[PDB]
């Protein structure tokens, strides 16, 4: 079968050095002149940087001279001015070239930090520059005389050396010399030479540096690049329209900076060509060559020299490297990120009438957005003769179009987005609902997922055009398909504030109210009692209820009983579908219970019942809350009657301690701390006085004498329900507020004795100011810290995707409850939920298989384990997954917005990184958010501990030399370990004990590098997750341990060989590659040997550095260095990753595209 | 409208292979090649295909099967026309 | 030190300035040099006959008086 | 929707024709990046098929 020639759909990419002949291949002409346009008739001057002959017609399908103006004429080259008449588009495509008189060095291979040309020749950089500026002569191919091949001479020395040997020795200077060296260099011969020397001299100093060079050289050899090409003979010119001269208003012109640069290189080049035929003296043509060299450099990458400035403008002219480069990497892919058609935005509002699957869309917005669709539907039914008439119709806004828009709108989701998109719920698909008015209406339940308040925040809309985009939006991005956080399995659609105050006020009970004691047949006549004004919403009542339990085998049982309840809970029962028990609604229904209600409904009846349920809860929540007439008055905030007395007593204490300091009974420092404590203690007293009074002091009577219940006071209901406010914030309203802190951080020993219900005087407010401003500053900065963190995270993960089904490893990590020092800071059930078992678990007794090998532990399974006393469970994790280049679905877990096991192909790295980064706003400024980063950066603490390197008996040897050596001695194994530990650090280690490898030989923090090395992989991963999770959980943030585990797996991706037989001994390399390769030896070729490696721990930012794809690396890394370092090796990017596929603009090799890439990836390496 | 695609995801597990298959089907209907297998409520092809997945009358196998039949159904017509290309000889 | 302004100022700074008499020294040599090639040119027979063949083209209106001579010595 | 100067028009015509598809092609931003790299001394090619 024939291969191909013309444009097929390409896979992979290649990058390499460009030969002068290769550059000529692209070039359709030589730019011989600095001229641009004619200066009167604005036509391009032949043949200059803008040329119709070299590049293309100024206007579509028309010859420049004007002889051939006809659209028929296409392959025609005008006889007057050779211009083949074709679309002006080719002026954006066709390249050109310039033939340089003298060779010229490429600054990138000269000036990228490891000068490539320098170490290719094993020659210093400063010397090469010394040869380039004609500041000395360098030898080439010295022959047998006096001189080294690479030796450098000065003017007189070259002369002195020349009188003795005229010929059979050669030396040049400048660029031509360097080019001659590169051409003369034989890598093959040099490679052999380098191979012997490694073996001959044995020294680490020697062979360390030695080995680095030989692999590099042979890489360049196998690459196919010829060294000479680092020196430019021919220089390609970029198509004119990519650096346009386009006119402006008022007749002025504007142009890219490259022209000024290109023009210069041309002038100088041309001048030099002239100076050769005039036989100018050396001193000039030399100067002209340096000037040309500088000029080319300024063109390619400006700023590696003097930084030439554009004409008449101080600001330096932008060069080609700066066009690619930026902040950060490429502008193209950097945020932001390309503008997109079919979009819009406006201020957003509520719309509680909406169902959860839809959103209010302004009439005009939908009109302008679906404009092409409207045209097509309008001319599909024949209401418009043609598209033009259709254009006029919607432009006329004839009334008839509105019905047509409801058709084109109906089943057609739109994407809604908020400004800081953090997790994937930052974008969700909705069904359009036509709205008069310019505001976007957004279903209330989603406002939590977006973090969208209504304080004037704006949202952006996107229309999913292609059929595949409509179905992606509906089956993935739809609102109803994500009700559960992917970060933690808990529902994110939990009713927010107004609704839960409604349901809290609804299911609540007072002691004596209308309808107290009566009984009703069912919720129907309960509402009939209430709505008619007979019964109070909260009164204790028995009513007949029918609950349901599906406790049969997939089958619903029914049960009826007399439940003791209130009227509101009875009324509320009408919404609860089928198999939920009345127990869930028989309580007071705070914000905490109302989410777990939704959670259980999902985990039992599935999705569909849960969605419509959520809707109903919101509707009834708002409604009854409106009935409740909740408000806030100034008398709703009750100050304790005992406040002034408490302040005075604490005011007496400071005067006790003060008398003690004047009389010297207590020290000054002791004074500060003493007073601060009593004032602090005072605050707790006032807080817990007003809390008691505020909470229950409503004291009311039913028929009998008195009694007292939880208050119905307005502000309390908000805080108890979970609606808004918290005991801390309330404490500032009624009780005194806090002790503020001066900028210094030293909390002032005279707190704020007033509160907001009273007035704050001048001093108290002024002192309050610092806390606010530092708060805003801290948060506004904590905003910045979070973003960078998610960035580093997604860069190191990203390309990680679920690929295989079951790697089929029994391996996994042991899950126990966290038990931090007290009682159960986190249960076992949350830690293990939704994960898969490593091996079958036994009861406390045995011959009992509870869970059979690998089984997803769902709610029943976790409860069956909890029924029993089960204390410990080993679980497959993404860190242990045997699948290479991805995660096996079994090792990850089920978690998603759906409860089912994770699908094949979901990109989990991103959702893991996003889930970890998003909550980061709430962390503090040890502790806080920077503490998390230290964990993920693997950073070694300042004064770490040291762990026993190897098991066996240890002892001390030699004596204080600034380090006192420690000798460990295994019984059987070799003794030789003696480490020099500074002894001025307090030891722990019993001097006379045998130490298990990895014990604490001193105190202080430990480097996670050790834990991986000494204790093992599972130990360090357990260490990271528990420490980082300590930070979040301390703030009340729920992040499943899974996500942290995947980041960890990426930290240790690389390993360092120990044994040999096929690989590089000391090479750091992917354990993916090694593991697939040692399987290729265990039964393949030679056993050979081998090889044993050692897993390594890389910080997140360092591990993301290594990426196979250079297009990906060129994005977020330093672009110049990436391209150079890649261009020399002739590295071939196969795509395969995410980052790169986004760049080239094809299907992401994940999700919907994962089927595609898979189908294509296999087509490769076949026939 | 189709509020939740859950029923289709049960029918096809992946939930991604669902988007693809329903897509392939929606084009068989949208570009005017076939007609629906289930009452159309005025729902656009997006949802009509999804109802077809939920009701179990459409999946990757049938389409590949169905398409594979049409390959031979059209190949039967052109039978005389392309065998007339004996002009190779 | 890079900055070609500097490596120029310094490459030329080596060349030493001419004395008022020294200017004439080099200049006398110039005349001598050219006169040698002029005399060397005068000694070529084809160089003569060609000019003959060229002037017959001038009088035949195959050239112009400006395209051959700029005027003589007299 | 943004960068494909061919695909965008080829798309628009399909939207009115009633065919929701895309004949995507290659984004012009990246297509320019090829020339900027190639405008330097770098030969960057799209291999295979
Ligand atoms: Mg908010
Ligand atoms: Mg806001
Ligand atoms: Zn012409
Ligand atoms: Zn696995």
């Amino acid at each position: 079968l024939k291969a191909q020639t013309k444009t097929e759909e390409f896979d992979a990419i290649k990058i390499a050095l460009a030969s002068p002949d290769m550059i000529r291949s692209w070039s359709f002409g030589e730019v011989k002149k600095p001229e641009t346009i004619n200066y009167r008739t604005f036509k391009p001057e032949r043949d200059g940087l803008f040329c119709a002959r070299i590049f293309g017609p100024v206007k579509d399908y028309e010859c420049l001279c004007g002889k051939y103006k006809r659209l028929k004429h296409r392959g025609v080259i005008c006889e007057k001015c050779g211009v083949e008449v074709t679309q002006t588009k080719v002026r954006r495509e066709r390249m050109g070239h310039i033939e340089l008189a003298s060779p010229t060095a490429h600054i990138w291979f000269l000036k990228s930090l490891p000068s490539r040309i320098g170490l290719l020749l094993d020659m210093p950089l400063r010397d090469i520059e010394r040869v380039l500026y004609f500041e000395s002569y360098v030898v080439i191919e010295g022959g047998m005389t006096n001189l080294e091949r690479q030796q450098i001479l000065t003017e007189e020395q070259y002369l002195d050396a020349l009188e003795e040997f005229g010929d059979e020795f050669d030396a040049k200077m400048g660029a031509e010399a360097i080019q001659a060296l590169l051409k003369s260099m034989d890598l093959e011969q040099e490679c052999e030479q380098l191979r012997e020397e490694l073996n001959e001299t044995n020294s680490e100093t020697k062979r360390k540096k030695l080995t680095k060079r030989i692999k590099l050289l042979e890489a360049f050899v196998q690459s196919g690049n010829k060294p000479e090409w680092m020196i430019l003979t021919v220089l390609p010119v970029l198509p004119p329209d990519l650096r346009p001269l386009v006119p402006l208003d008022g007749g002025r012109f504007a142009t890219s900076d490259l022209n000024d640069l290109y023009r210069r290189v041309i002038n100088r080049n041309n001048r030099l060509k002239r100076l050769l035929d005039l036989a100018a003296p050396d001193i000039i043509v030399r100067n002209e060559k340096r000037m040309l060299q500088e000029a080319v450099d300024a063109l390619l990458d400006n700023g590696r020299r003097g930084r030439a400035i554009t004409g008449s403008n101080k600001r330096p002219l932008k060069s080609l490297a700066d066009m690619i480069k930026g902040k950060q990497g490429r502008f193209r892919q950097n945020l932001l990120g390309k503008r997109v058609d079919y979009s819009g935005r406006s201020v957003i509002t509520v719309g509680p009438y909406l169902r959860l699957h839809q959103c209010g869309l302004p009439k005009k917005m939908a009109l302008e957005l679906f404009k092409p669709f409207i045209y097509g539907k309008l001319e599909l039914r024949g209401l418009a003769t043609t598209i033009k008439a259709a254009k006029k119709m919607v432009e006329r806004e004839e009334a008839v179009v509105w019905d047509i828009l409801d058709e084109v709108i109906r089943e057609h989701p739109v994407l809604l987005n908020r400004a800081p998109t953090l997790h994937r719920l930052g974008i969700q698909a909705f069904e359009p609902v036509l709205i008069e008015g310019k505001a976007i209406q957004l279903h209330p339940l989603v406002c939590a997922a977006y973090n969208a308040d209504f304080d004037g925040d704006q949202m952006a809309v996107h229309v999913p055009l292609t059929l595949e985009a409509q179905l992606e939006a509906r089956a993935l991005m739809m609102s109803t398909n994500n009700i559960l956080s992917p970060a933690n399995g808990e529902p994110i659609i939990v009713p927010s504030q107004d609704v839960v105050l409604g349901l809290y006020y609804m299911t609540r009970d007072c002691v004596n109210a209308k309808g107290e004691g009566m009984v009703l047949t069912g919720p129907k006549e309960a509402e009939r009692l209430y709505r008619s004004g007979l019964a109070s919403l909260h009164a204790r009542v028995k009513v007949r209820i029918t609950e349901y339990e599906k406790d049969a085998n997939g089958e619903l049982v029914a049960k009826t009983s007399l439940k003791d309840t209130t009227v509101g809970r009875a009324i509320l029962w009408m919404i609860v579908p089928k198999g939920l028990p009345y127990s869930i609604v028989n309580q007071a229904l705070g914000k905490k219970a109302i989410s777990k209600m939704l959670n259980t409904c999902y985990r039992i009846l599935g999705l569909k019942p849960t969605v419509i349920f959520a809707d109903q809860i919101m509707y009834t929540g708002f409604a009854y809350a409106a009935r409740s007439g909740a408000s806030v008055g100034i008398d709703d905030m009750v100050i304790p009657e005992k406040k002034h007395e408490i302040i005075s007593e604490a005011e007496a204490e400071v005067a006790e301690i003060q008398e003690q300091f004047q009389s010297g009974l207590v020290t000054a420092g002791e004074r500060y701390n003493k007073v601060i404590d009593i004032w602090a203690a005072a605050n707790d007293r006032v807080s817990k006085a007003m809390m008691d009074n505020l909470q229950t002091e409503t004291v009311i009577n039913r028929d009998g004498q008195e009694e007292k219940q939880v208050s119905f006071n307005s502000i309390y209901m908000m805080a108890d329900s979970g609606a808004r406010g918290s005991a801390a914030q309330i404490r500032q309203l009624a009780g005194m507020r806090g002790l503020m802190a001066k900028p210094d951080g030293s909390i002032i020993e005279t707190p704020i004795t007033a509160n907001f219900r009273e007035g704050l005087n001048v001093l108290q407010y002024f002192i309050s100011t610092h806390g606010a401003r530092k708060g805003l500053a801290d948060t506004a900065l904590k905003t910045a810290n979070s973003g960078y963190l998610t960035r580093r995270l997604v860069d190191v993960a990203q390309d990680l995707v679920v690929t295989e089904d079951d790697c089929g490893t029994h391996e996994g990590i042991m899950m126990t409850p966290v038990i931090e020092g007290g009682d159960v800071k986190e249960p076992l059930r949350d830690r293990v939920l939704g994960r898969v078992t490593a091996e079958d678990v036994l009861k406390p007794g045995t011959a009992d298989i509870l869970v059979p090998r690998n089984t997803l532990l769902h709610e029943q399974w976790c409860d069956l384990l909890e029924e029993n006393s089960v204390d410990a469970v080993k679980v497959r994790s993404v860190v242990s997954c045997d699948t290479d280049f991805g995660v096996c679905a079994h090792c990850y877990g089920r978690d998603l917005a759906r409860g089912h096991i994770i699908n094949k192909g979901e990109a989990i790295g991103v959702i893991a990184a996003q889930s970890i980064g998003e909550p980061g706003t709430q962390l503090t400024m040890t502790g806080g958010l920077p503490r998390v980063a230290d964990l993920f950066e693997a950073r070694r603490p300042k004064e770490p501990a040291i762990l026993a390197e190897i098991s066996g008996i240890v002892s001390f040897g030699k004596e204080t030399k600034g380090k006192r050596r420690l000798v460990i001695t295994p019984v059987d194994g070799s003794d030789p370990y003696e480490e020099m530990i500074p002894k001025w650090r307090q030891l722990n280690v019993f001097e006379g004990e045998r130490v298990e490898r990895g014990d604490v030989i001193s105190d202080g923090p430990e480097a996670p590098h050790d834990i991986l090395r000494l204790r093992g992989v599972h130990a360090v991963t357990r260490y990271i997750v528990n420490e980082v999770q300590d930070v979040y959980r301390l703030q009340g943030v729920k992040i499943n341990d899974k996500h942290i585990e995947v980041i960890v797996r990426q930290m240790l991706r690389k390993a360092t060989i120990v044994n040999a037989g096929s690989s590089d001994f000391l090479e750091g390399e992917q354990v993916e590659y090694s593991r697939v390769k040692i399987a290729n030896r265990e039964l393949e070729a030679n056993g050979k040997v081998g090889a044993t490696y050692s897993r390594d721990l890389l910080g997140i930012t360092k591990a993301s550095l290594a990426t196979e794809s250079f297009i990906s690396a060129a994005s977020f890394q330093e672009t110049t260095r990436v391209l150079t370092e890649a261009a020399v090796a002739g590295k071939r990017d196969e795509l395969r990753g995410l980052k790169e596929n986004v760049i080239v603009g094809r299907l992401i090799p994940a999700g919907t595209g994962y089927a595609y890439h898979q189908d294509r990836m296999r087509r490769r390496a076949a026939g | 409208a189709r509020v939740t695609v859950q029923d289709a995801v049960e029918k096809i597990g992946n939930r991604f292979d669902l988007v693809l298959v329903a897509a392939r089907r929606a084009r068989q209907m949208q570009v005017g090649g076939k007609d629906p297998l289930v009452p159309e409520e005025n729902d656009k092809t997006t949802v009509i295909a999804l109802r077809e997945i939920e009701e179990g009358l459409i999946n990757n196998q049938i389409l590949d099967v169905r398409e594979r039949q049409e390959q031979q159904e059209q190949e039967a017509a052109e039978l005389q026309a392309v065998t007339a290309i004996a002009e190779g000889r | 030190t890079t900055d070609p302004v500097r490596m120029y100022m310094r490459e030329m700074g080596t060349v030493e300035l001419l004395t008022r008499e020294g200017e004439i020294d080099i200049a006398k040599r110039i005349e001598d040099g050219i006169n040698q090639v002029q005399c060397s040119v005068a000694e070529y027979p084809e160089a003569i006959t060609y000019l003959l063949e060229q002037y017959d083209r001038v009088e035949a209106e195959e050239a112009r008086l400006s395209d051959l001579i700029t005027g003589f010595v007299d | 929707k943004s960068d494909d100067v061919n695909g965008r028009t080829k798309m628009y015509k399909n939207i009115v024709d009633g065919n929701h598809q895309m004949e995507p092609g290659m984004p012009e931003s990246f297509n320019v990046l090829l020339k900027e790299i190639r405008s330097l001394g770098i030969n960057i090619e799209l291999e295979d098929e």
